[PDB]
């Protein structure tokens, strides 16, 4: 709940009072000017981002991750840029030198606290 | 067929129970 | 270490209920903990071995104590045909009044011990309850010894070094000599000193076993090699087991065959038997080098067996490295060899019944066989399951550079294609012939059946003297080389047991033997198609070659690339456990319906009504469950009312398995959200909030728990039907 | 034959041992 | 190396390991996997056209 | 957390990022491909591990591999 | 060498109570850590002194009420006159207390190396129970040597059976 779990607060703006669909279920009123939406988990929120963005222009939208100590975060957008569009600011993490074909066998990782792909 | 040997039995497996908890609280 | 999985911090951070289940099911997975290296692994499995052994000897002291204290053991010794062997007594507060009249056997209300234990303790020479108490204390002491060692070798300076554990070289010098050779020799020191005289009437307890020699002259004029004196006067014919009438005094006579009266093997034959096995194992203990240096280096024994024919890769060079460093290879060979040993035990406990007045109670013999067959299949499936664990988490194809193992992974495609071929062939040629015989029998015509005589088994019984077929070969022909070659030694005492149709040795054979034994080979080849599949495709398939990276029991790969339900090496276990229960199913349905035709007497009831499937579902399941399912009526109950309850109970286990096997997680993972919504929202219970978050069971656990209910439901149903069926047609 | 001993041990291990052992194991989750 | 050449692969994790295929694209622009090759038969993703490097690229005649 | 690692088959066709419903994966300008793009997974703390990326990863065999690691609150995806 | 023997100068021992020397010809103290073997030596020597005084003191002819001995070996008459009384079971069982209760953690004190591995306390003596330097070592050598001669001398007290079948007093009445 709001006493111990992270509530995700999707904030966005529109132009017309349309009708979208909640990830809770059922239609919502969709305040035209600017509106927030407290949600439970992130897949609901970005599923609402796909719910709106694949319909029509809904941009300048992002969830503030309400965590129960009080402060916020900035999910989705992160960098005023759409994530599959390429911005030259995102520093890559999570790559290796080659394919799976050069991953070590787990009998070399055995009795060590490594992973089968680290090289 | 008697009763005293049953008491001796539960004494020996009570001690064996102390070795069971004794081995159990080290691994 | 912080919470629960005091061993894995990858699960102590989990807030769900998965920390409990995976905290349990990865507890013994010692190869994947926080920081447990090799010395900290062998020094834990070595202690837990001792804890295990002490659990075994606590259990056998349990049987010794309940038979010592609640059983009717010496009253059973008085009349081993008549009185039923009693198990431990009952304390139910639920047996109201009418149940207790269905269990009173004397003052006791005990269960009837359908586990063959009084027979083996009666051939050991236990003829009292006092020896059972001294033995039960004698194993409480031994379990305290083993718990002392496991506690003692986890004390820090007595934790043995890993170079001692890698004395792989010399365990075989000590197991084959000390564990196998000496103890079996020591077991002759029982059988010569206890079972022979207490079978020949002489109560040699713990007093006179040094003053009464088992032969009237012994060991001062017997280092001279006059060993035919120890096989001088056998127990010939006119003897009842236990008294001294009609019995000789020789010790190691190898007559061969059975008693005439108790239909069990001679204890002279077992004394000579374990003596010869003892000598041959002690000879086999002198096999390998040690600190002395007279033996065989194992590197020189696997390195030398590279054929110059060149077909078998670069030989076994690489195998000795991957047994020392491995464990699941060594455990795979251990469960393979123990499992074939169990199936050998099962195939000889009925065939050559060792224990006096077995094959006279027709329930304990029917439970020991089925017991060791289901344990046999469990340990084979363990050998292949740890085979796949060896090929994932333990296999190095750079130390196994083009080795015999890497050759196996090379031609694993041909292996799985040909296992699938023979399994397909037998599955269209058992099911084809049973549906042929069942259609044809169904159409008013049992004659137009396909019955193939299994001539190869009939010819092999002709090689062992069964003259009821008319082949007249090596032992059935009384004039051949082997027939003259042991004419005095062990043949005429043994061909009487072969040509007899009372005993369960070399049974008479119809085409039910043919069609069933093809069904069994179907079970073995399907089950090895699965196990050898997900043991050789355990590491990488053309669906996903990442499989070695994910460990053994990873769930899936998602819907990607067509869908990937059960790709892991754990699936081969998960499916060949169904085929294990099925195959051991057909083994024990076949054995049990063969012997419900022998023990009833109507062998024609089998051989006329087993070549088709309504012979099984009619003449065996529908008819022999009649004294089962009458276990309690609206007219009353009887002593079978436990088993007829358990039977029904076990169906409720079995089908609950289907709830986990058929219907998978994401149903329940979005149903627990309704339950947690309803618990959070309600008054008077939102105070009582969970700590571990309620989460449906993960899809490795779920398939596992559905498998566990499938096994428990299966095995409890069939343990209900063996015992209630034979105990309903008899006793 | 101390016939009274199952009337002691079968309840004190049958029911009250999987009460206090539930307490020992379940508090032992949080110790 | 060249376009249209029938090429067997030597990387053990492809679906088309030890199966010949036709080269569609060869790129000369420092790409680590420049050679886009498609095939007759099709893997599980419904996708014959993949790409490879030069070491895993054996032509025939 | 579910460790998502993105190998060098990643030709940057962005069906991973457009397929992931969690924005754990972005695109990074990487001058090693024809498109100059290669995906990255910085925010794997939010990674469910539903492997909807590996469905829509049109490489030879799976530039992006999702190894099932730890299970936190968010990675378990429970609503409450 | 340090040994008064052929040759092995101080393999691992040399300060132990060998007043005539450190014997150790065979490679046990090479690899057995020597504290284990010292606890085993002292425990065997105590129980063997009890054994030999048992055999001699029983061969001075004393019974509450039993059979004639004719031997203090050969299990049925002696030993399984005693076992069938239900009598040796407790005289084993109290030692089954003693070793597991006060010998096993005592042996844990023979694990760490903080014991001088004899030493179950136990000096109920005045004017001669020196725990210090002189009489502790030269009397511990007395327990050691009389225990070793108890080990072998109990060996002969067992093995005078084949040409004898009689008591050892009757062996003294024979040559
Ligand atoms: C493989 C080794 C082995 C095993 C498992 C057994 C097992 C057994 N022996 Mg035994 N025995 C052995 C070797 C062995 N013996 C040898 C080598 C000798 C010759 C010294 C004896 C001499 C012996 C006697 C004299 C008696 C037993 C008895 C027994 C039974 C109870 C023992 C007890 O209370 O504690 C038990 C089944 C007792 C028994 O069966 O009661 C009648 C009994 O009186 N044993
Ligand atoms: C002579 C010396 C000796 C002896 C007796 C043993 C004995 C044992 N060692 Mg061992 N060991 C030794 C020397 C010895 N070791 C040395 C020198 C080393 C160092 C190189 C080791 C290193 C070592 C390790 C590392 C381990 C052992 C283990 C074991 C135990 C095996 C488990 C068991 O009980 O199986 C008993 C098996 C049988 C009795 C036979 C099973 C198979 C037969 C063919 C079937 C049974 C026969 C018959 C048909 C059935 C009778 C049943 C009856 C109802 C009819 C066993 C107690 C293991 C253990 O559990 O730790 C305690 C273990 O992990 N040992
Ligand atoms: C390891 C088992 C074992 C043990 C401890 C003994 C121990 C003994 N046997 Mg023995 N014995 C054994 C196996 C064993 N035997 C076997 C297998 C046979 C058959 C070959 C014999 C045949 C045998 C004879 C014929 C005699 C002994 C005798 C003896 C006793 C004096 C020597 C001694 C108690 C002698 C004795 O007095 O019997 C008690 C004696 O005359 N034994
Ligand atoms: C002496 C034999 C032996 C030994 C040492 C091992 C040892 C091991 N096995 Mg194993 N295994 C064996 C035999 C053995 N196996 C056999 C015979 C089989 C075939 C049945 C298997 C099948 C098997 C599988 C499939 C897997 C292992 C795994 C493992 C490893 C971890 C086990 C663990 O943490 O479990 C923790 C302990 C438990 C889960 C408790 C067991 C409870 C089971 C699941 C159900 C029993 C409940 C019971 C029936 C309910 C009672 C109710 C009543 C009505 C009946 C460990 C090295 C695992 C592994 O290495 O993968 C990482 C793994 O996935 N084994
Ligand atoms: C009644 C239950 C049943 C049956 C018949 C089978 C049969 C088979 N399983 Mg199996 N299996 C079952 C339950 C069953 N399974 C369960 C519960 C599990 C656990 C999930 C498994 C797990 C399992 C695994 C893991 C594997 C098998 C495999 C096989 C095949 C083994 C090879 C063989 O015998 O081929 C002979 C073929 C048959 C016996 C098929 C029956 C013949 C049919 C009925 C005739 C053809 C159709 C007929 C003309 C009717 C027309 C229909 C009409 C609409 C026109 C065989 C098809 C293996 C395999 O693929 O082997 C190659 C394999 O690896 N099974
Ligand atoms: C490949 C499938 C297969 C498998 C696994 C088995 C397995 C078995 N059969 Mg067998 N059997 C098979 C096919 C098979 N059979 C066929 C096709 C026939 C002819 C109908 C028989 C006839 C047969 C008899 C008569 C007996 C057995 C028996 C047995 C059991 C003992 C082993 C033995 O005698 O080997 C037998 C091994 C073979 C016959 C070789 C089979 C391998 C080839 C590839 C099968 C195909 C051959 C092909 C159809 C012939 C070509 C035409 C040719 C006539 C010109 C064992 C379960 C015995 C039994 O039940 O005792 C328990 C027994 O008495 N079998
Ligand atoms: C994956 C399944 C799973 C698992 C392993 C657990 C495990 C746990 N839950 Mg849990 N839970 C689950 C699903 C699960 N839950 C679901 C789906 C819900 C609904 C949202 C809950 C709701 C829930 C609450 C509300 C609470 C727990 C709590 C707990 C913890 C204490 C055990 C307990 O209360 O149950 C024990 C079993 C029962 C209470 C069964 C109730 C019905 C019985 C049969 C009636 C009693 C009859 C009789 C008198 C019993 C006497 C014998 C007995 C004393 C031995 C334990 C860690 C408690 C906790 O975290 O406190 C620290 C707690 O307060 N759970
Ligand atoms: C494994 C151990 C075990 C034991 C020893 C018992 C014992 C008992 N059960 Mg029981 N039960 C068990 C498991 C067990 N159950 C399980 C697993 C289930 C679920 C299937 C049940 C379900 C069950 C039901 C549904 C009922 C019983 C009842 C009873 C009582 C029988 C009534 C009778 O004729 O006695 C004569 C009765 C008495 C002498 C009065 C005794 C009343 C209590 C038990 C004693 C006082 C308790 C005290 C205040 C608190 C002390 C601690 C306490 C936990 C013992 C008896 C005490 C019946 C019952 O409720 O009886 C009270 C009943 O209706 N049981
Ligand atoms: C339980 C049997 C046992 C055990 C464990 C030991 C153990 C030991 N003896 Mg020993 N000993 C024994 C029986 C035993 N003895 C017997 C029966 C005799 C009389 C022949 C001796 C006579 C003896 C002498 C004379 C000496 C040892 C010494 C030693 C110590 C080192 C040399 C060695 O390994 O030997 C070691 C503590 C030596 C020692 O303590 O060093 C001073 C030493 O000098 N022993
Ligand atoms: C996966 C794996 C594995 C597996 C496991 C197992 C399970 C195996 C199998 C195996 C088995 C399970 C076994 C079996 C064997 C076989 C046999 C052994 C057969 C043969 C037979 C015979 C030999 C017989 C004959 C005869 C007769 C009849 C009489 C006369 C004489 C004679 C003896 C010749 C291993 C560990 C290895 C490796 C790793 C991986
Ligand atoms: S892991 Fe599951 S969530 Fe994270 S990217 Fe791949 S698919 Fe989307």
């Amino acid at each position: 709940c709001a006493e111990t779990e992270e509530k995700y607060a999707m904030t966005w703006s529109s132009d017309q009072q349309h009708i979208f669909e909640m990830p809770t279920g059922g239609a919502a009123v969709m305040n035209s000017g600017d509106n927030l939406l407290y949600l439970a988990r992130k897949e609901q929120a970005l599923a609402l981002a796909t719910q709106l963005r694949t319909q029509f222009k809904i941009q300048d939208y992002k969830i503030y991750r309400i965590f129960p100590s009080g402060e916020v975060q900035y999910l989705h957008p992160k960098d005023g840029v759409l994530p599959y569009q390429v911005n030259k600011g995102r520093e890559q993490v999570g790559r290796v030198k080659s394919t799976i074909g050069k991953n070590v066998n787990p009998a070399q990782v055995k009795f060590t606290s490594k992973a089968t792909y680290d090289r | 067929i008697t009763d005293n040997q049953v008491f001796v039995a539960l004494i020996m497996a009570l001690v064996c129970g102390y070795l069971a908890v004794k081995l159990a609280k080290q691994l | 270490a912080t919470k629960f999985p005091k061993f894995s911090q990858a699960l102590a951070s989990d807030p769900t209920t998965r920390r409990i289940w995976y905290g349990i099911a990865t507890a013994h997975d010692f190869e994947s903990h926080d920081g447990m290296t090799e010395e900290n692994l062998y020094q834990k499995i070595f202690a837990s071995h001792f804890g295990h052994l002490a659990i075994i000897f606590l259990w056998t002291s349990g049987n010794l104590f309940h038979v010592a204290w609640q059983g009717n053991f010496e009253q059973w010794v008085a009349n081993p045909l008549k009185t039923k062997p009693l198990a431990h007594a009952i304390w139910d507060p639920h047996f109201g009044q009418a149940a207790l009249k269905a269990f009173t056997r004397g003052d006791t209300v005990a269960n009837i011990s359908y586990s063959g234990v009084y027979h083996w303790w009666y051939t050991i020479g236990i003829r009292n309850n006092v020896e059972l108490y001294t033995g039960a204390l004698g194993l409480l002491v031994l379990s305290a010894v083993f718990l002392l060692a496991g506690w003692l070798h986890i004390q820090p300076k007595f934790k043995p070094s890993l170079s001692w554990f890698k004395n792989n070289e010399s365990r075989l010098n000590h197991h084959l000599a000390g564990l196998f050779g000496v103890s079996s020799l020591a077991w002759t020191g029982h059988l010569v000193h206890v079972a022979i005289p207490a079978s020949r009437g002489q109560h040699v307890g713990w007093d006179n076993f040094i003053m009464t020699p088992p032969h009237p002259a012994g060991l001062q004029p017997f280092f001279t090699g006059n060993w035919s004196v120890y096989a001088q006067s056998p127990d010939s014919m006119q003897h009842v087991f236990g008294t001294s009438q009609g019995a000789g005094t020789a010790i190691l006579t190898f007559l061969g065959g059975f008693h005439p009266q108790t239909q069990s093997l001679w204890l002279t034959d077992m004394a000579h038997h374990h003596l010869a096995i003892a000598v041959i194992f002690i000879v086999a203990g002198h096999m390998y080098r040690t600190n002395f240096g007279i033996g065989h280096n194992l590197k020189t024994i696997l390195e030398a067996h590279r054929p110059p024919s060149g077909r078998l890769g670069k030989g076994h060079i690489g195998i000795y490295q991957t047994l020392t460093n491995s464990l699941h290879f060594q455990l795979g060979l251990a469960l393979a060899s123990l499992s074939v040993v169990t199936s050998l035990v099962a195939q000889h406990m009925y065939a050559m019944p060792p224990y006096a007045y077995m094959a006279f109670d027709y329930v304990t013999q029917s439970a020991l066989y089925t017991h060791h067959q289901y344990i046999a299949g469990l340990l084979i499936v363990g050998a292949f399951a740890h085979g796949a664990i060896f090929f994932i988490r333990d296999y190095d194809p750079e130390q196994n550079q083009d080795n015999v193992l890497a050759r196996m992974l090379a031609h694993k495609e041909a292996v799985i294609s040909h296992l699938s071929w023979v399994s397909l062939f037998l599955g269209f040629h058992t099911l084809g012939l049973y549906v042929h015989n069942d259609v044809v029998v169904a159409f008013g015509n049992p004659e137009k059946q396909i019955l193939i005589e299994p001539i190869f088994a009939q010819w092999i019984q002709a090689t062992s003297g069964k003259m009821l077929y008319g082949f007249q070969v090596l032992l059935s022909s009384s004039t051949s080389n082997a027939s003259v070659a042991a004419q005095q030694l062990w043949l005429p005492g043994w061909l009487e047991a072969v040509n007899n149709e009372s005993n369960s040795l070399f049974l008479t054979i119809g085409p039910g033997d043919f069609l069933v034994h093809h069904a069994i080979a179907l079970g073995l080849h399907t089950t090895t198609l699965i196990l050898v599949k997900g043991a050789l495709d355990a590491r990488g398939s053309k669906l996903m070659p990442d499989k070695k990276d994910f460990g053994y029991s990873f769930p899936c790969d998602g819907p990607g690339r067509g869908g990937t339900c059960d790709i892991s090496a754990w699936d081969a276990f998960y499916l060949a456990m169904f085929w294990m229960l099925n195959t051991i199913g057909w083994v024990t349905f076949y054995w049990h319906w063969k012997h419900l035709s022998l023990w009833q007497g109507n062998v024609a009831q089998f051989n006329e009504s087993s070549t088709y499937l309504m012979g099984w579902l009619r003449d065996y399941l529908w008819l022999n469950s009649s004294p089962l399912i009458n276990g309690y009526n609206p007219y009353g109950m009887n002593s079978l009312a436990v088993w007829s309850w358990m039977f029904l109970f076990a169906h409720l286990v079995w089908a609950t398995g289907f709830m986990f096997l058929i219907s998978w997680r994401g149903y329940w993972q979005e149903l627990i959200e309704t339950l947690a919504w309803a618990h959070e929202r309600t008054p008077l219970a939102n105070l009582i909030r969970w700590k571990d978050k309620p989460v449906a069971l993960s899809i490795v656990q779920a398939r596992l728990v559905g498998l566990v209910h499938f096994t428990v439901g299966y095995i409890l149903t069939y343990a209900a039907f063996v015992i209630a069926s034979t105990a309903g047609k008899f006793s | 034959s101390a016939s009274y001993l199952p009337s002691i041990l079968v309840p004190t291990v049958g029911l009250i041992l999987p009460f206090a052992s539930m307490a020992i194991l379940f508090i032992a989750i949080e110790k | 190396i060249k376009k249209g050449s029938l090429v067997k692969i030597l990387r053990p994790e492809s679906f088309w390991y030890n199966e010949v295929g036709t080269v569609v694209n060869v790129e000369t622009s420092k790409v680590l996997y420049p050679v886009l090759v498609r095939f007759d038969k099709v893997n599980y993703s419904g996708l014959n056209s993949t790409n490879f490097s030069l070491d895993e690229l054996v032509e025939i005649k | 957390a579910h460790t998502v690692k993105i190998y060098d088959n990643c030709i940057g066709c962005t069906q991973c990022v457009r397929a992931c419903p969690l924005d754990v994966l972005e695109m990074v300008p990487w001058d090693g491909c024809k498109a100059g793009q290669m995906a990255s997974a910085p925010r794997t703390e939010d990674c469910v591990g539903c492997k909807r990326c590996e469905t829509a990863c049109p490489t030879d065999f799976l530039s992006i591999r999702v190894y099932l690691g730890g299970e936190t609150t968010r990675s378990m995806g429970l609503a409450y | 060498p340090s040994m008064p023997f052929l040759k092995r100068p101080s393999k691992l021992d040399g300060s132990l109570p060998g007043g005539e020397g450190c014997f150790d010809p065979l490679g046990f103290t090479e690899v057995f850590s020597l504290e284990w073997l010292r606890e085993a030596e002292i425990k065997h020597c105590r129980v063997a002194m009890l054994a030999v005084l048992g055999v001699i003191a029983q061969e001075f002819g004393t019974f509450d009420f039993y059979n004639a001995k004719s031997k203090l070996q050969l299990s049925p008459d002696l030993h399984n006159q005693f076992v069938q009384n239900g009598a040796l079971q407790q005289i084993l069982l109290f030692v089954c207390a003693w070793e597991f209760i006060v010998g096993l953690p005592a042996l844990i004190e023979s694990v760490n190396g903080n014991r001088e591995p004899g030493y179950f306390g136990f000096d109920p003596l005045k004017l001669g129970g020196t725990v210090g330097s002189a009489q502790w070592k030269r009397m511990q050598a007395g327990e050691l040597r009389n225990g070793r001669l108890a080990m072998i001398a109990f060996g002969g007290f067992f093995h005078q059976q084949l040409l004898t079948k009689q008591g050892i007093i009757e062996q003294l009445a024979h040559f």
